């Protein structure tokens, strides 16, 4: 009957939205056993099953749809968001171009063909298709929420203001409707949203987990309550999909063999292959136990490799990024669950017990921000292995081109070594620091750069070109070994002037917004000799920030935009600035790290969400509680005081430079210690039969 | 190359067919 099978599958597309889809299928497959020619049935039954996490059976039926009906645009354009999942990105593709194809007004086939666009790092051609999709359906919370984070990483800022209004309005009319938001949880960080709505949108977003484990119908797990079957140590499990060449594992790599295996086992859970780096070995031969849970494709029997290795503390490094698998987190494998590190915010969901954290990075005042009770590390919970990574750069020299730190750098291993065979060097007290004079191996060095030479030999010394590191190792250029030249760094290298203050910020410019660049203006301006020096991260957001930037007083020449470069390079050339502005909107993390251990001052202004407050932590391990702003009137004063107030930036300077080494920042060893400490209370508490609770010491 | 950074994947639109 076709009135049986319609009413069948259009009741099912209700409860679908209500979020019942267990009885969406069951009536979709009611609909297909009355009708089994039933396109429409084929194509939504489908969209459930991969709602499900059941993308090979969904793949099927849109075949089978669109056999049945060769022009259905809606299962075309449903299959290529299958196969996008799938990282299939050509075939998704395919998918899109052949829904528009027959259907060019296809609003959501459009807004769907504009994120692989997004993904694919073509943001004019993601923003051009979602202006399609708007135009077509102006009413489309995905396409503009979508487009609103194309237009942030530009620094497109046209109608800013509107557009933050209709973000929240739209977020805050899906919560209310009980929808999956169509901001991201990471991204809800960027707008001026609630707590409790960017806490809701994370919540909902775990939602989509529990949705993917319910089919596999597993009981809950028995868990370890006592540390007898592992001879008295602790097993902790640390799972992300980024173990290799991944900002993550340049934070932590030599955590897990810094670990004590007298009270601890250490299980590490990858969950992506091996991508042949350096950074993926190291995890692998350090960690007591290394589980390639990528090639464990289902959730259910992954989980199961966790439950049987007897973890009683697994951690999730990933929250809601790229190569997630937190159905993992879900199935609780394990009594005790952690978000550590990797993601900058709350999961909001129930399955994650702690988030670990510090206490200047999370306050008190604003827990309700997470779902997760709060677990505080002594100092911060941010960690870099740049001292293992970079020591290289622990000390340099400079060349005096007539006294500068910062206008023409050498660095190196053997750089003692050098300056012993170079008798007119001169030694001055700022650890101090060596000058060279200007003469005959100064001359050729400089001459290297001019030239755009790659490396010359000087008393059996290579001395590299720093632009050039990726022709002599390819290795030490990304971080996976230590170079072994003595590389020199100058401000000619960028086009940055010999004679001003330089203010640098190396973040991508997402994290920009337009009070930022207000800001940043207005402490140009109070700087008369000085300059901002910014990444094109992307390319395509330069001339945006230099428009807006003339609109509020800057001319042009005030900013000076540098590519992306290579891990080392990157770090190294943060010595070139006098000071580094941290983005108040979302801290720099990784690249905060980055520009401290190049010994550069790093101004902040730490807000309520924990991705504005990480900055600070930073700092407050280091002991720089001067660069720590209350407002906006004191960031601005720091920034400008550091600019104009030569003797305190050398104060401040050489307090950065030797506190990287002295503070426990970047001591690995240390924080590897008191997170032990941590894990502790967390069993010992749990031992003592109690649910999680607050571990703020 | 470009750096890699911590990444998202975009969401996607599905469509709902209503029967006739
Ligand atoms: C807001 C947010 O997502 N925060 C996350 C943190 O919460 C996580 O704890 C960090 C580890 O997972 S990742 C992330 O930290 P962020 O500080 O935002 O860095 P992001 O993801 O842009 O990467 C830029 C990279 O390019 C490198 N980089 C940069 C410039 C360059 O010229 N060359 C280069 O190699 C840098 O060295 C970086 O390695």
């Amino acid at each position: 009957c076709p009135t049986h099978a319609d009413s069948l599958n259009n009741l099912a597309n209700i409860k679908r939205e209500q979020g019942n889809i267990e009885e969406a299928v069951r009536l979709y497959r009611k609909a297909l056993e009355v009708f089994p020619e039933f396109a429409a049935a084929h194509s939504n039954l489908a969209s459930v099953l991969q709602q499900q996490g059941k993308l090979q059976e969904a793949l099927m039926h849109y075949k089978e749809a669109i056999r049945i009906s060769p022009t259905f645009a809606d299962a075309y354009s449903n299959m290529g968001n299958t196969l996008k999942e799938m990282q299939d990105v050509q075939g998704a593709l395919q998918c899109y171009t052949r829904a528009i194809q027959i259907n060019p007004a296809f609003a959501d086939a459009h807004s769907n063909l504009a994120s692989i666009h997004k993904d694919s790092g073509n943001i004019p051609e993601a923003i051009a298709s979602y202006r399609t999709a708007l135009k077509l359906k102006p009413d489309f919370p995905d396409a503009y929420c979508n487009l609103a984070h194309c237009l942030q990483i530009v620094c497109d800022w046209t109608d800013y203001d509107e557009r933050m209004k209709k973000l929240v309005s739209i977020v805050a009319d899906q919560l209310e409707k009980n929808r999956l938001p169509s901001v991201h949880p990471h991204h809800s960080m960027l707008y001026p949203l609630s707590h409790g709505f960017r806490k809701a949108i994370a919540e909902r977003h775990g939602n989509l987990c529990l949705d993917k484990i319910n089919v596999l119908h597993k009981p809950p797990y028995e868990h370890p309550k006592d540390l007898k079957l592992s001879d008295g140590r602790l097993r902790v499990g640390y799972v992300s999909s980024d173990f290799g060449n991944h900002p993550t594992s340049h934070l932590m790599q030599s955590i897990p063999g810094m670990h004590n295996p007298d009270k601890f086992e250490v299980f590490c859970y990858a969950l992506s292959p091996d991508d042949g780096t350096n950074f993926r070995v190291k995890v692998m031969a350090e960690a007591n136990h290394f589980i390639d849970l990528s090639q464990i494709p289902c959730n259910g029997k992954a989980a199961d490799r966790i439950h049987q290795d007897g973890i009683h503390i697994l951690v999730n490094m990933n929250g809601y990024t790229k190569g997630a698998r937190n159905e993992l987190f879900a199935l609780r494998p394990a009594p005790i669950q952690a978000m550590w590190l990797g993601y900058p915010g709350t999961s909001g969901a129930l399955f994650m017990d702690y988030i670990i954290t510090d206490q200047e990075t999370s306050p008190a005042e604003v827990a309700e921000q997470y779902s997760e009770k709060l677990a505080y590390m002594p100092h911060t919970f941010f960690i870099g292995d740049h001292a293992n990574m970079f020591p290289h750069l622990k000390k340099k020299a400079v060349i005096d081109f007539k006294i500068y730190d910062n206008r023409i750098v050498l660095n190196g291993i053997d750089l003692k070594a050098f300056l012993d065979s170079l008798p007119d060097v001169k030694i001055v007290k700022m650890l101090n620091m060596p000058v060279i004079p200007m003469n005959t191996i100064a001359e050729a060095v400089i001459e290297m750069i001019n030239r755009g030479q790659i490396q010359i030999t000087i008393n059996g010394f290579s001395i590299s070109n720093g632009l050039a590191t990726t022709q002599i190792n390819n290795k030490a250029a990304t971080g996976e070994e230590v170079p072994r030249t003595i590389i020199v760094t100058t401000r000619s290298q960028y086009g940055l002037p010999e004679d001003a203050i330089v203010y640098c910020n190396f973040n991508q410019l997402y994290k920009i917004d337009p009070s930022t660049l207000q800001m940043w203006a207005n402490i140009l301006k109070r700087v008369p000799n000085s300059v901002l020096w910014l990444l094109r991260f992307p390319a395509v957001g330069e001339p945006n920030i230099q428009q807006y930037a003339q609109n509020m007083g800057l001319p042009q020449n005030r900013i000076i935009f540098s590519p992306v470069a290579p891990k080392e390079e990157h770090v190294r050339r943060g010595q070139l600035a006098d000071v580094c502005l941290d983005t108040p909107l979302c801290n720099g993390h990784t690249t905060g790290m980055d520009v401290l251990w190049a010994g550069t001052p790093m101004v902040t202004m730490p807000g309520e969400t924990l991705a504005s407050r990480v900055a600070a932590s930073q700092l407050t391990c280091l002991g720089c509680l001067e660069l720590i702003a209350k407002n906006r009137q004191e960031y601005e004063d720091i920034a400008v005081k550091l600019g104009t107030d030569l003797e305190y930036l050398k104060k401040v300077r050489g307090k950065v430079w030797k506190q990287r080494i002295s503070s426990p920042l970047f001591n690995t060893k240390q924080y590897t210690m008191e997170l032990e400490r941590l894990y502790l209370q967390m069993w010992e508490h749990y031992a003592a039969g109690n649910k999680p609770d607050h571990m703020i010491k | 190359s470009n750096p890699p950074c911590q990444t998202h994947e975009t969401g996607t639109t599905n469509t709902a067919t209503t029967a006739t």
